[PDB]
């Protein structure tokens, strides 16, 4: 079995920049290597076969190079459709061994999230519980601080955030803070607020609804 | 047929590198079995093999000149380059190149040969002076040039029979001077033009002089 | 009569770097895919011949060391920038390896753009591929071992590059070069393996250690001097007597 | 060449796994095709399970040399995967792969035809149907000319859940968030879609929830107020 | 290595006389070759592979030999054979050549023609004067040129250059160049050139008057 080493572990460059991912190998693999694109949620996508040859349908900006134990793939211009995880795979010695992989992100301008809050549906309150979903759509960068305030009381442990991978269309993220409570505790309060602290905001914004 | 011709500086300043190139036509060095050698000859001494290259880029040198010799081919140009570093007053020689084949270990086809003289000296020009007649004989005289040789001819190479070219002799001041006479009929004087052509290529000067009584 | 008797065997490995082919389905290209099917039909005939497992004993020994894993990687990487390499195998013996043809470069450099075409490019390819069609055609009938070493097994220009690099004496290189057709008649080409994009066969050239010694014909056999003794058909040519260790028509 | 899988999403421990993969666009007895199985660990990279050649020769990775058993059902043009006595370490996404070729002088290592992947989760716990509750749009979920609206997928096990809007008609401005493991042992996620605020009350917006591990398909309509 | 010993070092014979050169080697050598070098010209291959004769050379030249001894035999010598012949080996490295046999033609005693040339006006306008005494077509090489300036012998200011043997008549040429300054030229009157040759029973004298 062959130990595959890839470098770096994660990078981030602007659009149209030049990226070069090297793939370090254990022993000599000659001209046998495969690069794969894997966008999150999708299966692996073949890009480079045989170190330097290109797969049919791959854009004209992916270059392969290297023989033996030192290999490298290059992107002529980093595009929004290239945000994925890239691995290198050998196939001379059995078994076939993959690499850790490299996550590729894109540096863009500062984007501020749009705050939309939803009240718990009436269909959920029948079951005896309630959930308030706070949405932060299309923002960059990824760092965000969300903290609920129920009747001006900080709530912790009952809130659950969820961040998506960086979008492939505009290089923006999305956060969904779900605050779970019970029907008994829900009907005992009136104000439900979602405080949002992001870099692209001169002051924290909060979208709050009543009637609870 | 096969042709070879050397090319390089006729005067060297001591210890400076000497780049010699031998261009060939009529054959391609890339053809298997082909080779190109180098042979020198110091004045007064016999021949001496230097180096050779082959189509497979296999090189063989002479242990007499181990450190300084370095040969390299050029199939894309039909030429062979030979570098000789650190030149020395003893390395004055007439350098020849030649073709060699693995089927017969020798040099069959040869080149004209270039003269490289090893001296801390200043390049000189041609000093030509006539030798008027008074069967009669006439000629020309050369002085203080550098270095040997210089090709001489009469009437653009038309006058050949009875033409002599004396070898140059060093004088006490340490330069070069020879003579080149030609025996002509006495009746032809005054009616036929006689001009000795001198072309010192190491100094790049073309001097023609008319000989009249 | 002079002499030219064999004393040993010069072993060597000849490689022809092949190229892997991927999906290729896409007038001038009509003849491309036809000479492409011959390349497919020829490389598969070599692998099926390889499926089957004492004069050339010193030569075949190398063909069973190449079967070892990673040994092909030693050779395939040795001939990276050139066509002549010497490699110390697992046995510690250093064998000479020459990369005659480079089909790995010609296919990935010139056929990837068109398939994945000028009529001038189709011409030269049929010649580069025809040699493989012939080397396979010869290896398929003689059962892996062919003799004499033909032009396709080793061309005139490539046998000389081998004899020149042969660790032998100086004049014998002049002897063998003038009698190359005799050297071929006393040689052996041995198909070895096909894997890892390499076609390698072991060529066995004769080693003439006894030259320019008196010999005489006519007890129906030859007699050649050899270290104070005399030995015993021999392929004669002009004044040279060629033989190995075990109507006197026309007049001149 | 296209590949489609079929396997269990939940598999109780210490039992053999029944994966399958159908081949289309090329016959299963095609020349120079090595049908390969590859799984991908969560958070990490891929792992080569092994392949089964068109001839029938199978090579399994030395770590799983005794637990694998790949098949070739030529009459149905498909090949399957079987892993014996699964544990909690085998939980991963299993991808179906193949290696097309023309001339093979080395190994078949390239993979152009892949599969969607079977999220296989192995645990002694049982399944659970998801809870679909809509996130209705309102005057607070608006912002100028647009209006956010979605539906919450709550209380389900195990992964994954397929969310579709208008049966694939609406695919722009849709963001499905990663699953969240709640207080109990049940996952949950929210799927919100951005839509112009002038089209609400005039077009039907129904979110489709599909949970294969428990055999469930829910259709919940979202609407303002 | 392989060293060569060529004998004789210098041989003289008449036109049509059989001449054989013997060139022995140190170690055992398979093939031996031969070359001809005219004065100034590049060498030319005569005999290749011990006995075979190269193209462009008449059958007058022949060779034989093997092992550590080799010979090059000329059937009948010719005036156009005046050159320096070598024996070269290609059986081992480094490639080595012979010693060098320079052959001279045996010739009837030829009486030379004596000339004299005063310095030209172009040289006198530069500050130097060179009187050249010409000798042409004689045999053998022995000749003595003694300058005399006003019945006084000169030495140290005269230089003599000799032409190589001609390939048609096997004769020689000499040019004695007396070197002096412009001041020492206009100081004397007559300038003679005394030449003594084996063909001349008495030394002929050629002189002139300044201006």
């Amino acid at each position: 079995e062959i130990v595959m080493t890839q470098s770096p572990s994660s990078l981030s460059a602007s659009i149209g920049d030049r990226v070069t991912i090297t793939c370090q190998a254990s022993q000599d693999i000659s001209t046998y290597l495969n690069w794969y694109q894997q966008k999150p949620g999708q299966a692996p996508r073949l890009l480079i076969y045989g170190a330097s040859n290109l797969e049919t349908g791959v854009p004209s900006r992916f270059t392969g190079s290297g023989y033996g134990t030192d290999f490298s793939v290059t992107i002529s211009s980093l595009q929004p459709e290239d945000i994925a995880t890239y691995y290198c795979q050998q196939y001379q010695y059995l078994p076939y061994t993959f690499a850790p992989g490299t996550k590729v992100e894109i540096k863009r301008t500062v984007a501020a999230p749009s705050v939309f809050i939803f009240p718990p549906s009436d269909e959920q309150l029948k079951s005896g519980t309630a959930s308030v979903v706070c949405l932060l759509n299309n923002f960059y960068p990824r760092e965000a601080k969300v903290q609920w305030k129920v009747d001006n009381a900080l709530q912790s442990g009952n809130s659950q955030e969820s961040v998506t991978e960086q979008d492939s269309k505009d290089s923006t993220y999305s956060l969904s803070s779900t605050l779970t409570l019970s029907k008994a505790d829900y009907e005992k309060h009136k104000v439900y607020a979602c405080e949002v602290t992001h870099q692209g905001l001169s002051s924290p914004v909060t979208k709050s609804f009543n009637r609870g | 047929q096969v042709t070879l011709r050397e090319s390089g500086p006729a005067l060297v300043k001591p210890t400076q590198t000497l780049t010699l190139t031998c261009t060939f036509s009529g054959f391609s060095l890339s053809t298997a079995g082909m080779s190109v050698g180098w042979i020198r000859q110091p004045p007064g001494k016999a021949l001496e093999w230097l180096a050779d290259i082959w189509w497979d880029d296999k090189k063989h040198y002479n242990p007499s000149l181990k450190d300084r010799l370095t040969i390299s081919k050029d199939t894309s140009k039909n030429q062979v380059v030979l570098k000789v570093t650190n030149m020395d007053p003893a390395d004055t020689a007439t350098y020849y190149c030649a073709r060699d084949m693995i089927f017969n270990f020798y040099f069959d086809v040869w080149g004209q040969g270039t003269t490289v003289t090893v001296s801390s000296a200043s390049t000189k020009g041609p000093s030509v002076f006539p030798l008027a007649p008074s069967t009669a004989a006439l000629g020309c005289l050369v002085k203080d040039y550098f270095p040997e040789p210089v090709t001489v001819s009469w009437n653009s190479g038309a006058l050949t029979s009875g033409v002599h070219t004396f070898p140059a002799v060093l004088q006490s001041s340490g330069l070069y001077s020879l003579s080149s006479v030609v025996t002509v009929p006495s009746s032809s004087l005054g009616t036929q033009t006689y001009i000795c052509n001198v072309n010192h290529k190491p100094s790049n000067t073309k001097v023609d002089k008319k000989v009249e009584p | 009569y002079l002499s030219a008797l064999r004393t040993g065997w010069y072993t060597s490995v000849i490689t022809i770097e092949l190229s892997n082919i991927k999906e290729i389905k896409c007038a001038k290209v009509k003849l491309i895919k036809q000479e492409l099917d011959k390349y497919k039909n020829a490389v598969t005939e070599l692998q099926l011949l390889m499926q089957s497992t004492s004069a050339i004993a010193s030569g075949v020994a190398v063909s069973k060391v190449l079967h070892l894993e990673g040994e092909v990687n030693k050779i395939k990487s040795a001939l990276l920038s050139t066509n002549k390499a010497v490699v110390s195998l697992s046995n510690g013996v250093s064998v000479l390896t020459s990369k005659v043809l480079d089909l790995k470069n010609y296919i990935d450099k010139q056929l990837l753009p068109i398939v994945n075409p000028n009529i001038e490019t189709v011409i030269e390819f049929q010649q580069k591929n025809n040699r493989l069609l012939e080397i396979t055609r010869e290896f398929s009938v003689n059962a892996g071992v062919t003799t004499p070493v033909s032009t396709y097994m080793l061309t005139n220009s490539e046998l000389l590059s081998l004899i020149n690099d042969m660790p032998i004496t100086n004049d014998q290189k002049k002897l063998m070069s003038n009698n190359v057709q005799i050297v071929r008649q006393q040689s052996y080409s041995i198909m070895s393996i096909i894997k890892e994009e390499v076609l390698a066969y072991v060529v066995q050239l004769p080693l003439y250690g006894v030259i320019d010694t008196p010999c005489w014909k006519l007890d129906r056999g030859w007699y050649c001097d050899n270290a104070g003794s005399v030995s015993f058909t021999c392929k004669v040519q002009s004044n040279r007597v060629f033989c190995d260790t075990m109507i006197t028509v026309n007049k001149q | 060449v296209q590949l489609v899988q079929s396997g269990p999403g939940l598999v109780k421990p210490s039992q053999t796994l029944a994966l399958t993969c159908t081949v289309s666009g090329a016959s299963i007895n095609s020349d120079n095709y090595y049908w390969t199985w590859i799984r991908q660990r969560p958070g990490g990279g891929l792992e080569w399970i092994g392949h089964i050649s068109y001839t029938g020769n199978t090579y399994y990775t030395p770590s799983l040399k005794s637990r694998l058993s790949m098949s070739l059902e030529t009459s149905q043009s498909q090949f399957s995967l079987r892993l014996t006595s699964v544990t909690a370490a085998d939980s991963a996404v299993y991808f179906c792969a193949a290696c097309g070729a023309y001339v093979l002088i080395s190994n078949c290592g390239w993979f152009d035809s892949w599969g969607q992947g079977t999220q296989v989760t192995v645990s002694s716990a049982s399944t659970k149907g998801p809870s679909v509750f809509p996130l209705a749009p309102s005057s607070k979920s608006t912002s100028g000319g647009t209006a956010a609206l979605g539906c919450l997928v709550k209380d389900y096990f195990p992964e994954p859940v397929t969310v579709s809007w208008n049966s694939g008609a609406l695919t722009s401005g849709v963001h499905t968030f990663p699953a969240v493991l709640q207080s109990s042992g049940l996952y949950s996620l929210s799927s919100v879609v951005t839509v112009p605020s002038s089209s609400l009350g005039t077009q039907t917006y129904i979110c489709n929830v599909n949970h294969k591990p428990s055999n469930t398909k829910v259709d919940k309509r979202v609407e303002p107020k």
